[PDB]
């Protein structure tokens, strides 16, 4: 078994109360299968797009979920992964 | 120099339960799919089909078809003829392709791993196993290498039928991959660090460092290429720098869509 | 039932050819081998063919195969006695031990035999341990003669047999009628079509 | 390479235990039990890839395997029924596509045993009249009375068996068509030279295997236990 790696990341330079897209990079995990969840201020986000499943040269798996949000002063946003590699989830938060 | 990755991954959670799914990449942009709930693959450009006919796509096309559903019984199959010395859960992943270099030259692969090792490769005329396999894997070996049509298959695949693809798929694609989009970049500082944000670039080669002028700032951390969802990269450069000495400090950019022209920030 | 064979059956008169199909929807076709059963026994391979259109011969058979139709037939030139068999089609799945085997149900091909000198006779044989018991033999008749059962139930007949002395290349037919008597061999085969020629002894 | 299978023949009752064997000296790691049944292909109903491993064909259910070692593989009924009457193959092969099969294994499985009966035979000898008329000499052999109909019938000449000159019926009659376990006659021709007949120092025997009740079934009538044995009638040549 191995680890994901988690990284949250936006797509223009964030802006409050300007339209944007809030990328989660999930990296370097074993086994592929993976349960990956993007919250606003810890409620899942619907519609969240996923980028279909690949893997390194080094055989280790990727994926990439994104969704549109708004950043605001006020709203927090995450991304939530659950794999069997962990005993629970964890949720690497947003930040600037 | 591109690369073209068939990459397949094979999950087999006990005797019944199995899914298969691969993606096709050539260089960084992904080609086709195929989901294994998808009868068909997909293409994910127009000009993924190449240079090929419509016959010989739909050919093509059938022969993975028929390959899917063969793969999936031979491995469960392959489980009951080791077993007990393996058992599910089971994790296959096939790397396959070819790598291009100047006018006629390439170069072909097929490589499996088994549980996120790799084990197996076609080469030659026959599957081998590669340092570290384990000695359990020559029964299947054995027994993969009896079968001369999947060699014969195989070989054409590699040999052929692969770089002629390829071929088509760079002249199809030339547009793409050859495309030029400008990054963007903001500034930021966390409790003191501080990070360049570099976005929406492409090709991947880019430069990025923090300047005092003319002075080139080491401790500059570039981090990995991440990639956003409309096939551009991220990165970003962290600088360590003592509390109150952001005074002067630019984050300067150089990339091939810029065309001469750098980005210069300042905090 | 994935692989079909066509006829179900059919009767060849000995010298003539015949052509056998084999239809399948099997996927993947790597292979495809015929066998030969004799009633009651096993089964002898006698080709199997491999390639995308492939042609295979062994003797009096001949065989093609043309993967794209997925279909086959298997030729046997002019038949003899011994080819009275069921013939069956085997669709292999794989290149390697990893594959199933599909089974056609069989065609069943009866050969008659030529018989060059019919000299049809009905003799009386007895018992070597007892000078009592007896039965009738009906012999040495050709192809174009049908043995049936008698009005009385206790009189029994057995259906017409070949029998090939290759030694000799000699072959010929007979049946035979026995019962628990009053009975004898002239009124044995009473009810069946025997030729005006028939040998009864005294 | 080839691969041997026994019993060839068994009758067995319901609720009984039956195995059935397949023995190879080829050193293939693999297996295979399949039964035909006319109207249908052979069917695979287990299969091995080597020692202690078995595992579920096609039409698996009323059978266990067995796979004890390299060289044999068991198809073991443990409560058998007429639905189970059929003709089992066995088939062994290495890592290629090629299996090589056994020469098949006949199983009758009854209601019940009670009418299981030996046949009678009897040879009958050449007509004065044919060898006269043909220069061939026919011997006729007659099996009777038995019951089922699991026969095989074959010639001996000086202890050795023959092939040539000789014609089986396909199928036995019924000696009481009405009868609802109706016993069976059979009949058999071997055809010879008149000279080969007349040759004194000829031994000639018509033998019938049947098949019935194993010495480790119950009999309970007073009549002999009908169990598998060999019936035979014999004469010599003369001049
Ligand atoms: C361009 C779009 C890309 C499409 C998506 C990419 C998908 C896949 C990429 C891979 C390309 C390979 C294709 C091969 C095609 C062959 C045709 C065929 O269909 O081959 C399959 C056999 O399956 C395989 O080939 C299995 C692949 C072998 C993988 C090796 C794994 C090593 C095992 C190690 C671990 C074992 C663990 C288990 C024990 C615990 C069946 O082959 C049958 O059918 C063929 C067509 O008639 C005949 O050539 C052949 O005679 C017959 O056997
Ligand atoms: C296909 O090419 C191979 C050699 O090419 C290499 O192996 C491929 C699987 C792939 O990895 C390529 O990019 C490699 O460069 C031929 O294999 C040789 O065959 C000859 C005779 O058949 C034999 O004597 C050699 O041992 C083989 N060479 C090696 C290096 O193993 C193969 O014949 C080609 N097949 C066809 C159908 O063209
Ligand atoms: C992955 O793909 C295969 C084929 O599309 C699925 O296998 C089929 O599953 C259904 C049951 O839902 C069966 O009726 C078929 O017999 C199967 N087809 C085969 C074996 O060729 C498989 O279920 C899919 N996996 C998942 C996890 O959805
Ligand atoms: C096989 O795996 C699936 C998914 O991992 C699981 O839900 C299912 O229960 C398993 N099947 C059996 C028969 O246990």
């Amino acid at each position: 078994q191995k680890t994901p790696q988690i990284q949250v990341y936006s797509r223009h330079p964030p802006e409050n109360g300007k339209p944007n897209i809030l990328n989660c990079y999930v990296t370097q995990f074993h086994p592929p299968h993976i349960e990956i969840q993007m919250l606003k201020n810890g409620k899942k986000i619907p519609k969240v797009e996923m980028s279909d499943m690949s893997f390194s040269k080094d055989w280790s798996f990727y994926i990439l979920a994104h969704t549109e949000f708004t950043p605001t002063e006020t709203d927090t946003y995450a991304c939530r992964v659950k794999h069997a590699s962990m005993a629970e989830p964890k949720t690497v938060y947003w930040d600037r | 120099n591109y690369t073209f990755r068939c990459l397949q991954m094979s999950s087999f959670a006990n005797r019944s339960w199995s899914r298969t799914d691969s993606v096709v990449w050539l260089g960084d942009l992904q080609t086709h799919r195929w989901s294994n709930d998808s009868a068909t693959i997909s293409f994910t450009k127009p000009w993924s089909q190449g240079k090929l006919s419509n016959q010989q796509w739909e050919k093509l096309q059938h022969m993975f078809q028929v390959y899917r559903v063969s793969f999936t019984r031979d491995i469960q199959e392959l489980v009951k003829m080791m077993s007990p010395k393996e058992d599910y859960p089971i994790e296959i992943q096939l790397s396959a392709g070819c790598e291009m270099y100047p006018g006629n030259a390439s170069e072909s692969f097929l490589h499996v791993a088994f549980q996120g090792k790799y084990v197996v490769r076609f080469w030659g005329t026959s599957w081998q196993t590669v340092p570290g396999a384990p000695s359990w894997l020559d029964l299947p070996i054995k027994v993969l290498n009896a079968d001369q049509g999947t060699s014969a298959t195989v070989q054409m695949l590699l040999n052929d039928t692969c770089p002629l693809f390829v071929r088509g798929l760079l002249e199809a694609g030339k547009s793409d991959l050859e495309k030029q989009e400008k990054p963007v970049a903001w500034l930021s500082s966390v409790p003191r660090q501080l990070v360049c944000h570099v976005s929406g670039f492409y090709p991947k080669p880019v430069w990025v460092m923090w300047m005092r002028g003319d002075q080139e700032q080491q401790g500059t951390h570039r981090g990995d290429f991440l990639p956003n969802a409309d096939e551009t990269w991220y990165l970003q450069a962290t600088l360590d720098v003592e509390a109150g000495e952001e005074a002067g400090l630019a984050c300067r950019v150089k990339h091939s869509s810029l065309g001469g022209q750098d980005i210069i920030l300042y905090w | 039932t994935q692989v079909e064979q066509s006829p179900q059956s059919l009767v060849v008169r000995q010298g003539e050819n015949c052509v056998l199909q084999c239809n399948y929807s099997v996927t993947p076709d790597n292979h495809l081998r015929w066998f030969k059963q004799d009633t009651g026994k096993g089964l002898v391979s006698l080709t199997v063919l491999v390639d995308q259109k492939d042609k295979t011969s062994n003797g009096r058979y001949s065989a093609t195969l043309d993967k794209d139709a997925k279909h086959s037939t298997l030729h046997i030139t002019a038949t003899l006695l011994d080819d009275t068999a069921t013939y069956i089609c085997v669709v292999g799945d794989r290149g390697s031990a990893l594959g199933r085997l599909h089974f056609g149900a069989g065609t069943q091909l009866i050969v008659i035999p030529d018989i060059q000198n019919p000299d049809p006779a009905v003799y009386q044989l007895r018992d070597s341990k007892s000078s009592d018991k007896s039965v009738c033999l009906f012999t040495d008749f050709d192809s174009q003669t049908n043995v049936s059962q008698s009005k009385d139930s206790d009189v029994y007949i057995t259906d017409k047999c070949v029998l090939d002395m290759r030694s000799m290349d000699f072959k010929s037919n007979s049946a035979v009628a026995w019962s628990n008597k009053d009975f004898a061999c002239a009124n044995a085969f009473n009810n069946s079509i025997i030729p005006e020629d028939t040998f009864f002894p005294s | 390479a080839a691969v041997t299978q026994s019993p060839r023949n068994k009758v067995a009752v319901t609720g009984g235990k039956v195995t059935l064997s397949c023995n190879q000296t080829n050193n293939h790691n693999n297996m295979y039990w399949y039964r035909q049944d006319t109207g249908h292909g052979l069917r695979l109903i287990h299969y091995s890839y080597g020692a202690g491993s078995t595992e579920k064909g096609d039409i698996p259910d009323g059978y266990k395997a067995s796979r004890p070692s390299q060289e044999n593989f068991s198809l073991i009924l443990e409560l058998a029924t007429p639905s189970q009457t059929s003709v089992y193959f066995c088939a062994s092969g290495d890592e290629g596509y090629t299996q090589y099969f056994g020469p098949g294994t006949r199983l009758l499985v009854l209601e019940d045993l009670r009418n299981v009966t030996p046949p009678k035979v009897s040879l009958f000898e050449p007509s004065k009249a044919e060898i006269s008329h043909t220069q061939k000499a026919t011997l006729v052999c007659l099996a009777t009375g038995f019951y089922p109909d699991h026969v095989e019938l074959s010639w001996w000449v000086n202890g050795k068996e023959v092939h040539s000159g000789v014609c089986t019926d396909p199928q036995p009659l019924k000696e009481q068509p009405a009868l609802n376990d109706s016993r069976y006659s059979l009949s058999s021709r071997l055809r010879v030279s008149a000279t080969f007949w007349q040759n004194p120092r000829n031994h000639f025997r018509c033998q019938v295997q049947f098949y019935g009740l194993s010495e480790n079934d119950e009999w309970t009538q007073d009549r002999a236990k009908p169990v598998t044995q060999i019936v035979s009638a014999e004469a010599w040549g003369r001049a």
